[PDB]
RNA sequence: CCCGGCGAGGGGAGUGAAAAAGAACCUGAAACCGUGUACGUACAAGCAGUGGGAGCACGCUUAGGCGUGUGACUGCGUACC
RNA sequence: UGUAACGGGGCUAAACCAUGCACCGAAGCUGCGGCAGCGACGCUUAUGCGUUGUUGGGUAGGGGAGCGUUCUGUAAGCCUGCGAAGGUGUGCUGUGAGGCAUGCUGGAGGUAUCAGAAGUGCGAAUGCUGACAUAAGUAACGAUAAAGCGGGUGAAAAGCCC
């Protein structure tokens, strides 16, 4: 019966994958607006 | 000096339509020879209104 | 179902003569395209062209109101450049009368190869008489 | 990627996009943007989830009657002959055994057959609890498994 | 002779042995509807309403097929502004066949 | 011939010519630039 | 019966050649070769080698007959390119397509 | 895991190339092209299935309008006659009739004109 | 064996299960280029579609008046990022 | 630049003012059919319905739910030379990404279900690589020292040899 286990019902949540498509939610810009210093590789401030 | 929009294939067409080659339109037999040529030319034996010419 | 299409294969149209005597220009005028385009038809179809043909005669003895007979002015440009040309309409009813009652309805058909196929069953006199009497053109009062 | 860090067109004039390296990932010929590196993959099962995922998938096998428990389980030369006979005898043909003191005789008549697989009761794991059809237990081996498992 | 009847939602103009396709009815496949709202019998003399629905007509039509019609595309595209949505749709319909239409 | 003409593309593009436009093609570009000053 | 012949990888680009194939195309056999004796093309030769190539091929690989022949099918498709290297000026260079075609003569007497 | 993407790919490609058959040049031949055009042709087809409905109204409306002023009365009053008369038939149907039964037409113009009156 | 310049290329013959497996060789997509057939197109203006839609050509079909291709004419309609 | 300050024809009312009754008019409201979200509510209790109310334009962005791809386990199982993957058509189907069946090509592999991991989905980056168009059978064929004829060889001679 390995083909029969199976994950708890809201363990596995799914995982942002972000650039791909417009139905996605979010392609992009990736959930990171448009330009600035936070929408850039590396980008953001210090603490 | 040069194009802005890329021409159709069908403009292309268009524009060969007169590049058409016509044919010969017939070619005319000897009299002597009984052999064909282009009217007004001699024959590929020597030949030209039924007598014979250059000979070589 | 689906509603009915006229086929312009079977379609039948009549011939009509009007005597354009001290009819206003426009009133005139916008009958006659209501009856070229097929308007009066209860098989109207708008890509068919269902209407009459029309005979118009007496064009020149056509009447207009106020100083339209002096003021109204007809432009037309003839593509060189300036040649922006007016005549009048007494200018008109003079040199082509015809010009007069086939520009009015020529602007008030709808504009396309289906209108300009209207307008080749609207046939413009100037006078009294037309070769069409083997079409017996019935007498259309209007 | 085996290149150079030389900028293979000027940044301007050329009109050309602008590259700074031939091993670009955009390129062909050029470097995995997020290449990957060698990763451990393991997980931590804390002790109490072992030994409770096994006390879960043992129940199941008593329940779904997957559970065999023999007296003594060896045999008498180390043949596979006699092993494939011994099974075909008791009516299994894809089986765990697991005996409490490893047989050396049926270790090497088990180790031929391909659905069949000996262990010590000490190296009991939950993919082959679930992967075998049946298992068979020693009563010393089924002792030894409730020694462990508590 | 023919007769336009009120039917789901719209109208319709129909004779008999005729197969028209109308909204989905909630009847079995070879059940018998009968529509009791008529609004016009012309036959070669007219019969219509003055109060609507015709009071001594009816409709009986036999229900021939309940199906579902074809497919359409519905495109939501806002130029420049990163949105799509496509979808799709296939209506219910019922195949009816007038059996008799009564004046 | 494949060879060349992947080195006979890879002619101008460490160039240094300003007058020249991409190194090569001649232009009116230093007038243009200068009367827009 | 349909007969074949091609003359694949010709040093002609097929729109020269396809000059000629539209001469000569739907005619009888030796009206074809009377049109392309005096044609004064570099495709005329060609088309004519592959033509007489399939006029022997009817007439021994299968029924005889020539009078009857006729030109049902011609069509010049591409063939590849060889890419050469033209140099221009300011030391630039070009690639030059020399082009080939692929000739086919389909006759039959139906 | 390396993932190459030619299979499935080349399907989206085709998908959409084969919804646009028939277009002229490019747009049926190259995918680029072919894209826009097959959604330019979704926005347009949900558009003119809201304007079928506009444009087959004005249709009849104005067959019914040819019809009754054929029998002496002009759309507006045979439409507030018929109201005032009680009759409920729609204007696909009136037009349907106009066409097919003019008879039945001219007996639908007068009860429109006898309670107008 | 035949055409061909004792060519190139081809057509047969033969091998092969298969030579549109022939060395330019497994599969053989797309762009791009052709040949053939059906329809449209030489008085008509524009993101080239879409809604309507005649006619024609092929298949049906117990004529059931459908399907496929084309698409005159007509409403609306200024690509994507 | 051309009427060119009603959209146009044209209008002496088809203008303006006052009153009135019609009709047209949108993706508004209603009718009919369908789907989905959030409440409420009697059961069904692990949820669906006789219901029932109401909501469903959407950028940045947040939340939820899925499809496909490659790889691992299930799988020494199940499909497959009575023909796999792939390629190319057709038909059916789902709200969608998609799925399923089958003709032809192909000629040897494919993989359910339920889990697991991602080099997991491209139309744009003057993106990278290959192929192929376009202008186009167009400019050009590289010193304006210059060729003409006879003969030979050859399948063919303006260019080779004499």
């Amino acid at each position: 019966r390995l083909n029969t286990l199976s994950p708890a019902e809201g363990s596995k949540k799914a995982g942002k994958r972000l650039g791909r498509g417009i139905g996605s939610g979010l392609g992009k810009t990736g959930g990171r607006g448009h330009k600035g210093q936070k929408s850039r590789s590396g980008g953001g401030v210090r603490r | 000096a040069v194009q802005q929009n890329k021409p159709t294939r069908s403009k292309r067409g268009m524009r060969r339509s007169h590049d058409a080659l016509t044919a010969v339109t017939s070619l005319s037999v000897d009299k002597t020879s009984g052999e064909k040529h282009l009217r007004h030319h001699i024959t590929a034996d020597g030949y030209y209104r039924g007598r014979k010419v250059i000979a070589k | 179902m689906k509603t009915f299409t006229a086929k312009p294969e079977t379609v039948k149209r009549d011939w009509y003569v009007v005597d354009a005597t001290g009819k206003t220009l426009g009133r005139l005028a916008t009958e006659l395209a209501r009856r070229l385009r097929g308007k009066h038809k209860a098989e109207y179809t708008p890509h068919v062209d269902t209407g009459d043909y029309i005979i118009v005669l007496n064009a020149d003895k056509v009447a207009v109101t106020g100083n339209k007979r002096t003021d109204k002015v007809y432009y037309h440009h003839t593509g060189h450049i300036g040649g922006i040309k007016q005549a009048t309409f007494e200018e008109m009813i003079a040199r082509r009368p015809e010009r007069v009652i086939e520009i009015a309805v020529k602007g008030m058909l709808p504009k396309g190869p289906l209108g300009r196929a209207m307008f080749r069953k609207l046939k413009v006199y100037a006078g009294n008489e037309h070769n069409h009497a083997a079409q017996q053109p019935q007498v259309l009062d209007i | 990627v085996t290149g150079s860090g030389k900028k293979p067109w000027r940044q301007k004039g050329t009109g050309r996009a602008r590259s700074g390296s031939i091993k670009s990932p955009i390129w062909r010929s050029g470097g995995v943007t997020f290449a990957a590196r060698p990763q451990d993959h393991s997980q931590k099962v804390n002790k109490k989830m072992y030994r409770g995922a096994l006390k879960s998938i043992l129940s199941e096998l008593v329940r779904q009657d997957r559970l065999i428990v023999v007296e003594k389980f060896s045999v008498e030369a180390p043949k596979t002959k006699l092993l494939a006979q011994k099974l075909k005898d008791m009516a299994l043909e894809d089986v765990l055994i697991i005996t409490g003191e490893l047989d050396e005789n049926l270790f090497l008549a088990a180790r031929n057959l391909h659905k069949v697989d000996v262990r010590d009761a000490t190296g009991i794991d939950p993919v082959s609890l679930i992967a075998f059809d049946k298992v068979v237990m020693t009563a010393d081996a089924v002792k030894q498994v409730e020694e462990m498992l508590a | 002779m023919y007769a336009v009847f009120q039917s789901g939602g719209k109208q319709h103009r129909v004779s008999e042995g005729q197969t028209v396709r109308l909204e989905k009815l909630d009847i079995a496949t070879g059940e018998t509807v009968e529509f009791a709202e008529v609004l016009m019998i012309a036959n070669g003399e007219e019969v219509k309403i003055g109060v609507p629905f015709v009071d001594g007509g009816v409709i009986k039509a036999e229900v021939v097929a309940h199906g579902r019609g074809e497919k359409v595309k519905i495109v939501k595209f806002r130029r420049r502004k990163h949105y799509r949505k496509q979808q799709g749709h296939r209506q219910w319909f019922t195949d009816v066949k007038i059996t008799g239409i009564s004046a | 011939m494949d060879i060349n003409w992947r080195h006979n593309q890879s002619t101008f593009y460490h160039f240094t010519s300003d007058h020249r436009i991409s190194g090569w093609k001649e232009t009116n570009a230093m007038y243009v630039a200068l009367n827009s000053q | 019966m349909e007969t074949i012949a091609k003359h694949r990888h010709a040093r002609s680009s097929a729109q020269k050649v396809r000059l000629v194939a539209d001469l000569i195309r739907g005619k009888k056999v030796s009206q074809a070769l009377d049109i392309l004796t005096y044609t004064n093309k570099k495709a005329a030769v060609l088309v004519k080698k592959v033509l007489e190539s399939a006029i022997a091929n009817a007439e021994h690989n299968d029924g005889a007959d020539i009078d009857d022949l006729k030109v049902t099918k011609i069509f010049v498709d591409e063939g590849p390119s060889m890419k050469r290297i033209m140099p221009r000026a300011k030391g630039r260079a070009d690639r030059i397509l020399k082009r080939t075609s692929h000739i086919t003569v389909v006759v039959s007497d139906r | 895991a390396r993932v190459k993407r030619g299979v499935i790919a080349r399907a989206r490609h085709k998908k959409i190339l084969k919804q646009a058959k028939g277009y002229y040049g490019a747009r049926s031949r190259v995918y680029r092209v072919a894209f826009q055009a097959v959604i330019k042709a979704g926005q347009y087809a949900y558009r003119d299935r809201r304007q079928r409905k506009r444009q087959f109204r004005q249709l009849w409306i104005a067959r019914i309008n040819a019809a009754a002023r054929q029998n002496g009365i002009s759309y507006s009053k045979f439409i507030n006659g018929l109201k005032k008369a009680s009759v409920e038939i729609d204007r696909k149907i009136l037009a349907d009739i106009a066409v097919f039964d003019k008879v039945a037409f001219t007996a639908l113009v007068e009860k429109a004109k006898a309670a107008l009156a």
